[PDB]
DNA sequence: ATCTGGCCTG
DNA sequence: GGCCAGAT
């Protein structure tokens, strides 16, 4: 999937944990838009 | 320096990072801010039916695939392995005996974990797939039980 | 990252192993640490360099059978032979080609001497057509191809598969002795009795 | 030729061993003996003194590539039949084939009545040598038998290779 | 067999080295016969002239001013990997452990003392080691008041 | 002088 | 698998 890998690759800037975190951000949709909100805070 | 800290907490609550990993990763994002806004103009880049998420109330399995298979998964990564398979035209626990009705064989998808296994004890058409040797490599670099249970569960053919 | 076949394998008594393929853009060999034969897989070389990532993009489950196996490894020598690197665009759809024809049809020496036939041509070992064909020119001497043979040899030649096929429903004799003879003996030639 | 044999062994820890062997002469001349002292049985094709291994001094039978799959069987415990042990596979590449195994020396031990298993490598080459053997077996009226192909213990779905899964579903068992 | 025995005992005594994998190379021996035989004749050089180090032929590398103090092999492999110096050196047979009782009578010293002549520059390429630092500082103190220029 | 538990390299 | 810190 694009987005993930996108997220992934995000990330990568190892890549398991870089997936594990991906995909715990893909099935927590509340998590991740805190997440942006305090990144682009 | 307040509003870094939610920044911190946010990415402390997520698994396998410390507190001081969060830290560190905050404090080389503060002056780093190109990749920072790179990775934020780059993060943008379940239905009740079948248990599996996807965009619409509707996944793609229902949205070609047939009820009379169903399979029972531990983790949604297994389901996203077994997509990138694509072996059963079928849709994809305590839940499962007032599923039964509909469901003329169960196939059983969960990992082989002690979890899996105490599940399968506690709901014993079913099937299981078969515990064998895999595909390339050495037979010395294998384990004794894989070795017996190969042996014993040795098939005719 | 490149995408190629998988043709050679040889175990490494260290319990490595030594891989050979080929990509459209030339042959190649690889080795790995501690990906099964005859499989399209794009692949991350480092640098012999030795392989880090690797993809699959498909099996031939079909190719099990003896002869078919035998007849797959002829195939893939042979093209691993003339796998240059000018050559390689050319050779590597014919390889998947072939490889699929021989997959699928019913009788793989059909499709096999079908792409083993253009591979030699695109390689720079056309035989010489202008009733026996030795070292790849005709003649009184050599395996005895008749003349609906050697129809069939210029209509796959000149004219492309899809009508070359009916044609060619003792081409491979004529075959291996020009290779043999453009390139030497062959290691797999055993195999066939 | 001393690096490359410290190299041959299964870096630093092979020179530090080899400069220490160089300093220690008795050492090596008691690895010498050893080795000579040390300088596979004729039915089994394990380890024996002299000729025959003490349980040769028999309904299964277990086809082995290598001795070393042999021993591993033979530790794993649940084999307590005869063994007869090949050359090595059948490869093309590497000219071996019906003139380079020991297909006769197989054939003067097999009977009528028998199980072979066929513990072939999981290869295109192993998976080519277990059909080619079993169609020789079954021309000859002998029982076919192959290990479970499937899952092994401990392993994960997301890393297993996509052959593994497919042969696991179609190899599924009832329970 | 006794012989298995025999050879496992002997790979188990030597250095850096486990049971196991003492067992599991036995066992690869077995499997291997061509190798046997292989490495006994590999395993078939001396104490240079000059220096006492092993060299590769009649004068180690050294040989053929600046002049280095070790301990070990692995010192000089490590310098020679690192390959930024070329003066002389030298490698000691033992280091001053007080719980082990090593005495400096047991050094290989007074060939040191002969060297000093012609050397502009030494280098205490000493082990990290407590106890040898120590001893290298008691060297260098023992040296500096003959009227030799010591670095570090 | 003995002995348990944490650590790094593999 | 193998080496070290700290208490008895
Ligand atoms: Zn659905
Ligand atoms: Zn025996
Ligand atoms: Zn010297």
């Amino acid at each position: 999937p694009e987005s993930l890998l996108k997220l992934t690759r995000a990330l990568s800037r190892g890549p398991k944990t870089a997936q594990r975190l991906a995909l715990h951000l893909a099935f927590h949709k509340e998590e991740a838009e805190a997440l942006a909100e305090a990144l682009e805070g | 320096p307040e509003s870094l800290l939610k920044l911190t907490r946010a990415l402390s609550r997520l698994p396998g990072i410390g507190p001081k990993t969060a830290q560190r990763l905050a404090l080389h994002l503060a002056f780093h801010k190109e990749e920072a806004e790179a990775l934020a103009e780059a993060l943008e880049g379940a239905c009740r039916e079948c248990g599996n998420l996807a965009e619409g109330e509707l996944c793609p399995i229902c949205q070609d695939r047939d009820r009379s298979l169903l399979a029972v998964v531990e983790s949604v990564a297994d389901l996203y392995a077994l997509e990138r398979s694509g072996e059963f035209r079928g849709l994809y626990l305590e839940g499962l005996f007032r599923r039964l009705e509909g469901v003329e064989e169960v196939v059983l998808a969960t990992s082989m974990t002690v979890e899996g296994e105490a599940t399968a004890l506690y709901l014993a058409r079913v099937t299981r797939p078969a515990y064998g040797l895999p595909v390339g490599g050495s037979l010395e670099y294998a384990d004794e039980v894989t070795l017996g249970r190969a042996l014993e569960g040795r098939r005719p053919v | 990252l490149e995408e190629g076949i998988v043709v050679g394998r040889k175990p490494l008594p260290q319990g490595d192993l030594l891989l050979r393929l080929v990509t459209p853009r030339g042959s190649l060999e690889a080795v790995v640490r501690k990906l099964s034969l005859f499989h399209h897989v794009r692949f991350q070389l480092y640098a012999l360099p030795t392989l880090t990532q690797a993809e699959l993009l498909g099996r031939l489950h079909g190719l099990e059978a003896p002869r078919r196996f035998l007849l797959a490894a002829f195939l893939a020598e042979l093209a691993y032979r003339l796998a240059s690197p000018e050559a390689a665009p050319r050779i590597y759809p014919l390889l998947v080609s072939g490889l699929r024809g021989i997959a699928k049809h019913e009788d793989p020496l059909l499709p096999l001497v079908w792409a083993g036939w253009r591979v030699a041509k695109a390689g720079g070992i056309g035989p010489n057509l202008e009733l026996r064909l030795k070292r790849g020119r005709l003649g009184e001497e050599g395996v005895y191809l008749g003349r609906e043979g050697v129809e069939a040899l210029k209509a796959t030649l000149r004219l492309p598969g899809a009508q070359a096929l009916p044609h060619l429903e003792r081409l491979f004799l004529a075959l291996k002795a020009h290779a043999e003879e453009a390139l030497g003996p062959l290691r797999s030639a055993e195999a066939i009795g």
